[PDB]
């Protein structure tokens, strides 16, 4: 959200968070990276 | 930003769950959009307006003729499957939730998709602007400006 | 690295420190070898219950 | 028709024509349950009289299976270049890490953390406490007697 | 037949009604592979019938999985049977008992 | 793989001739889509 | 090569008819159990042997019903037909044929003998009969073969051929199914001490074990000619 | 086969034209009126064109000039 | 009771027997505890799934 | 068919170095390419005919613990280079071996004395670490003829080092002749410290077998 640029994400402030070594490209989908890993690990608790 | 990344980090963390904040900002920034307006601004007299077109308007409304003319916008976060929905293809966000609503108002306001969000070339069945696609969507769009 | 008693944490930690170092190629084929080693030891260790 | 006919009659020439087109073919496999990105993920195919694809140990985390009951989908790229994608992005060689957190995916354990660790062992002091070598010949002691 | 069991296997055996029992007979005639008859004593005969009673067995039986439902009969020839006592061998059964 | 008519048998004739090139065109469900639409009261087409 | 002493067959015992022990001769250190597992799993790999491949009977059609006059089915007949043991002489794919009434244990003595066929156990049960009008009569052909093979291998060698009525069964084509070996020192004097090597086995009577100990022996020395050059 | 496909990344970086190019040189190796510069092993032509990219004696710039190079020799 | 059972039909108390290698013959270390299991077979098959 | 067997014509083998060798071999019979493998990995590392260093006696303490006096390096792991040696002998037996240097420090197999039979297959070789002055010392040390492997904490002084091999392994894949996928693949892989070539060693091996089991079939395949 820092990031001013009014559509998508720039690379200049997302680092890498992936197998690379390198800063993310260009085109790359983060919000399809995104929004997948968090509800991956579905062996939370229910009924408290 | 930081109450919720902390908050989602408590709970991931209880359980012995690692993974990085970036992805959580990036939830909030989609679920961070459709500012409303109390100022007209010379911009609209109405609410809902995007952010970004909001953002881009007064850039290209205040430096380039007219500064005076200031929008003030209140940045109103929406819920997931509220602000699904808000999007400006009819094609996409349809059959998220539901699709008969969705239909009967992109019908009364006459909306243009342009094709825009990934769901609509997967629909459509082109490439979508992302991946090895994006090279040949940025040349369309490139080709577009002339003809 | 490879003078302990070499738990999980211990090869996981290998296998880190040949990625970053080494490279993608060289820590590959070192997991490979590794597990053809870790079936070949088992199969000779027992191990029984 | 010939074609068609051989074939269907399945001679020795047809599964050597086989051999020599599948040998530079790699090949995509999926689980059915998917959640993350490396539920899906491309090997190349090897031919082996049975009736059951054989899975490599370590991606077994990655696509979380059990060897209990369970059913993968496959997938053959037909273009060239649907090929070259998989190559390049969808081999496990270039997938070690985690695209959610940044620890490797590939975590051994099991048979091969519980042997490693019992070779890296010593009771009190076994067969032949004293001898000195270089290093190779460890093995060649231990292979035969000695120690 | 199962080595280490519970016991209860018997009682389902001769319970679930899949093989073949002996009503009120006293000694076997003649053994087939399919058709077995026993010559029933005058002690649980009663007047009024020849005195035998005849068991046609389940050869190749297509059942509802798609398996074979086959029994296999227990007594070879001229042996002495008693009432309640199994002489086929149904499904996943031996000797009177579930193996499976 | 799909719905597109026009597709499979000139991929099939691209393997065999061993072209491999694949033009995409149109997935038909998407043209069922838009009859089922124009079932009822609502205009839909694509321009150019 | 420093005297190497080669061993020596010797003292071969006959435990029983289907099990007996052989011993060999001292040799140095580090040859015995090595040659031990080379024999061992040579000799229960490749062997040749005499089984039953197929069977075809007047009586019934198939497999999968019954005779009238029998107790087991067609299915007993075939897995024991598989379970009797049988050696030939030189030529091979000999038939045999078998006919019988009466309610008598049916065995494998009363059958047509010929010259080169001869039972090892005459004592087989052929799923015997309970009626006095039963009458059974079958025809059988036993070929030798080395190793074990299916059903389903020899379905493409038949094609025009095998009509309704003849059944076929699978082959073990595997007599011994059973060896094991110890070594021990003993045997050596007057020398530094050597080890010898008890070779424990049960056969079913096809094959002497000196006979299968030198097939081994012959076509180990055959498959390691190669390495020589 | 190729194990692992850095070498073409790494003279490529920016991991999504590598693919277009390897794509559009083995099209043309295809269909023909080409040779492999690199002497093949008897592999496909795919796995060629990446060894190729991979040497570091083909990218997205010269298959432009050697195209209007025979384009302007007709 | 088991143990008691085991040593009537000269088995081991511990249960744990020496096992050779099939392939190379060399003696196993950490004697093993073999035995025999009642498997069953399913109908859940691979000549039905593939 | 009933007693024919394939035997291996693909035998190609290609090397590394004059030391380091990888033989291939064609899909073998069912069960037999692990046998024949292992019997031929047991061949070369339980008994093989060669020359090396016995027993040493320096001048001083006879015990391990000596000094350094000017040789500034322990005497153990100068044993241990002297392990590292292959000496080659022709036809004489035991013999004894001396060397002695000025103090120019590089100490190397050329330093011994020159025999009818003794031989070094690379006199470069690392006996001694550079020395801190002109002092010199005398070796004393000889060889033995022997087979195998023991070592000298039963049999005396370092070592018995008689097999003249470094390393041995071997791997098993399938493969298909025709048809039929169930075939044996056999790999032998094996490093050689010296004075033998690895496919002469591996014939030798073979030929050490062939020689060693050939009376159990009492004179058979005459014709």
């Amino acid at each position: 959200v820092s990031c001013d640029t009014d559509f998508g994400v720039c690379a200049h402030c997302y680092g890498r968070d992936l197998a690379r070594g390198h800063i993310i490209n260009k085109g790359e989908a983060i919000g399809v990276i995104a929004a997948q890993s968090i509800g991956e690990p579905g062996t939370q608790l229910t009924m408290r | 930003t930081r109450y919720i990344v902390n908050e989602v980090q408590d709970v991931y963390r209880l359980q012995g769950v690692k993974i990085n904040d970036k992805h959580i900002e990036v939830i909030v920034r989609q679920m961070l959009r459709k500012a409303t307006i109390v100022n007209a601004g010379s911009s609209d007299f109405l609410e809902g307006e995007q952010v970004e077109y909001s953002r881009v308007k007064i850039a290209n409304r205040e430096l380039e003729a007219n500064g005076k003319v200031g929008a003030t916008y209140s940045r109103d976060l929406l819920g997931i499957t509220k602000a699904s929905l808000a999007t400006e293809s009819f094609i996409s966000a349809a059959s998220f939730q539901e699709t008969t609503r969705v239909l009967t108002e992109a019908a009364v306001a006459g909306k243009r998709d342009e094709l825009r969000g990934l769901k609509e070339n997967v629909i459509v069945g082109r490439l979508i602007p992302a991946g090895t696609g994006y090279a040949y969507h940025q040349d369309r769009m490139r080709r577009r400006a002339a003809g | 690295i490879v003078n302990q008693a070499l738990g999980k944490k211990a090869i996981s930690k290998m296998l880190n420190t040949c990625y970053r170092i080494l490279g993608l190629k060289p820590t590959v084929i070192f997991a490979d070898q590794i597990m053809y080693t870790g079936f070949a030891y088992a199969a000779r260790s027992g191990a029984s219950v | 028709k010939a074609a068609k006919k051989m074939v269907e009659r399945e001679e020795a020439v047809v599964w050597d024509i086989l051999d020599e087109v599948i040998r530079e073919h790699p090949v995509l496999l999926n689980r059915a349950p998917t959640l993350h990105r490396l539920g899906i993920q491309a090997f190349e195919p090897v031919l082996i009289e049975g009736k059951a694809i054989q899975l490599h140990p370590l991606v077994c985390a990655a696509y979380n299976a059990d060897f209990d009951g369970d059913q993968m989908a496959v997938h053959v790229p037909l273009t060239l270049e649907a090929q070259l994608e998989a190559r390049a992005l969808m081999m496990s060689t270039n997938n070690i890490l985690s695209p959610a957190n940044g620890e490797p995916i590939i975590v051994p354990s099991q048979d091969v953390v519980l042997g490693l660790y019992y070779m890296t062992r010593d009771c009190v002091n076994a067969k032949g406490e004293g001898m000195v070598l270089t290093g190779p010949k460890e093995a060649e002691r231990l292979y035969r007697s000695g120690l | 037949k199962p080595l280490v069991g519970t016991g209860m296997e018997r009682a389902v055996a001769v319970d679930s009604g899949v093989t073949a029992v002996a009503k009120r007979g006293g000694v076997v005639q003649y053994v087939d592979a399919s058709r077995i008859v026993i010559k029933v004593n005058e002690d649980e005969m009663y007047p009024g019938e020849a005195g035998i009673d005849i068991y046609n067995l389940t050869k190749y039986t297509r059942s509802n999985q798609n398996t074979c439902i086959n029994q296999m009969p227990c007594v070879s020839l001229g042996e002495p049977v008693e009432r309640g006592d199994v002489l086929a061998d149904g499904p996943s059964t031996d000797l009177g008992e579930l193996a499976l | 793989k799909s719905d597109d008519v026009n597709g499979r048998t000139k991929m099939y004739k691209n393997i065999v001739d061993g072209n491999h090139q694949m033009e995409p065109g149109m997935p038909e469900s998407f043209n069922v889509l838009l009859k089922e639409i124009r079932s009822l009261g609502i205009n839909i087409e694509l321009e150019d | 090569v420093t005297e190497f002493l080669k061993p020596r067959l010797v003292d071969i015992e006959q435990v029983s008819s289907t099990h007996a022990k052989v011993t060999l001769e001292p040799l140095e250190r580090g040859f015995g159990h090595t040659l031990g597992n080379a024999l061992r799993r040579i000799l229960l790999s490749s062997m040749p042997g005499c089984a039953v491949t197929e069977v075809e009977i007047d009586g019934v059609l198939h497999e999968y019903s019954t005779k009238e006059g029998v107790q087991e089915d067609i299915l007993e007949i075939l897995l024991n037909l598989k379970g009797l043991a049988v050696r030939v002489q030189g030529k091979d794919e000999v038939i045999l044929t078998l006919n019988k009434s009466g309610i008598g244990p049916v065995t494998a003595a009363d059958i047509t003998h010929d010259g080169d066929v001869e039972i090892v156990k005459p004592q087989h049960v052929i799923c015997h009969l309970t009626d006095e009008n039963a009458s059974i009569s079958m025809r059988i052909k036993v070929q030798r073969g080395r190793g074990y093979v299916p059903a389903s291998t020899r379905i493409h060698s038949e094609e025009d051929e095998r009509p309704i009525g003849r059944l076929l069964v699978d082959a073990c084509y595997s007599p011994v199914e059973r060896i094991a070996y110890n070594v021990e020192a003993a045997r050596v004097e007057q020398r530094t001490d050597l080890d010898k090597l008890v070779i424990e086995m049960e056969t079913n009577g096809t094959i002497d074990p000196e006979e299968a100990i030198r097939r081994a022996a012959t076509i180990l020395a055959e498959q390691l000619e190669a390495f020589v050059d | 086969a190729r194990v692992t496909v850095q070498d073409a990344v790494e003279k490529i970086g920016n991991r999504f034209d590598l693919v277009l190019v390897a794509a559009r040189r083995a099209r043309q190796m295809q269909v023909g009126g080409k040779d492999p510069l690199v002497p093949e092993e008897n592999d496909k032509t795919t796995v060629i064109a990446l060894r190729e990219i991979e040497e570091g004696l083909i990218n997205n710039q010269i298959l432009d000039v050697r195209e209007r190079q025979e384009q302007q020799e007709q | 009771e088991i143990k008691e059972l085991l040593k009537l039909g000269d088995l081991p108390t511990s249960g744990q027997i020496r096992l050779y290698d099939g392939r190379t013959g060399e003696q196993f270390e950490r004697p093993v505890t073999v035995g025999y299991m009642y498997m069953l077979k399913l109908n859940h098959l691979v000549d039905d799934k593939m």
